């Protein structure tokens, strides 16, 4: 009923930290993303992730390195984290110079495609926008599509709030409550502390009454198929 | 406050 996370190592950790885009793209910089990346980096180092960043990747840089560590030898390791920083639309996340269906990314970790990862849980956090809308609030024995967690920031066809100073709200939240609760709380449960604090504790301020008292919820897709406890 |  929970996860083996029993392994000699506990697993990877990848960050993909997307701050400086290419001019021709139109996209703007991300400021605050800085702060994310090394939050991240602390908090998975300390659940004893093997953690590698990598700033600023094209879209080729982005596939090419979820390719390599896709076929890396995962058999020692729990468990898979890739956290994914950037702009994005509906399914996709932008590299430096354009974008990446996420689905490409995640097709490398198929259970039939990375054969080491198999029955293991493969984690994927996405800090990025899924479209344009802004919510006001109101008052084979396994399948091969088995074992992912998808944890998105924000609602399917939604933005994704960052602030430039504290970092993205979800990210924000996400360290807090692995901090405050990895060592207590299964990691669905987890992540719906981080839903409640993004959703309460967060409200948009902008000089611009488009953008301004906005909200957002995280959503996590969940294709797990046993608990995970990172204790 | 920015968006993504």
């Amino acid at each position: 009923n929970s996860y083996k996370m029993d392994y000699p190592e506990m697993g990877l950790c990848i960050i993909i930290n997307n701050k400086n885009f290419h001019k021709s793209t139109g996209m703007t910089s991300r400021s605050g993303t800085d702060v994310d990346a090394a939050n991240l980096r602390e908090t998975f180092r300390n659940l004893k992730y093997e953690v590698r960043n990598k700033n600023d990747l094209t879209r080729e840089e982005i596939v090419e390195l979820m390719r390599d560590v896709s076929k890396e030898d995962h058999s020692k390791r729990s468990s898979f984290v890739c956290v994914l920083l950037s702009h994005g639309e509906a399914g996709i996340i932008f590299g430096t110079n354009g974008p990446v269906d996420l689905k490409k990314i995640t097709n490398f970790f198929r259970g039939d495609r990375c054969r080491s990862l198999t029955g293991k849980p493969k984690l994927f956090i996405i800090q990025a926008c899924r479209g344009t809308e802004l919510d006001c609030g109101i008052e084979h024995k396994i399948p091969v599509e088995a074992d992912f967690l998808y944890a998105y920031s924000t609602a399917p066809g939604y933005y994704s709030w960052r602030n430039s100073k504290d970092g993205s709200w979800f990210i924000q939240s996400l360290c807090a409550m692995l901090k405050q609760y990895a060592d207590k709380l299964e990691f669905m449960h987890i992540l719906t502390r981080v839903n409640r604090k993004v959703a309460t504790e967060f409200e948009s301020f902008s000089f611009d009454a488009t953008f301004h008292a906005k909200k957002q919820i995280p959503c996590i897709h969940s294709m797990l198929t046993k608990e995970l406890y990172f204790y | 406050d920015e968006v993504d």
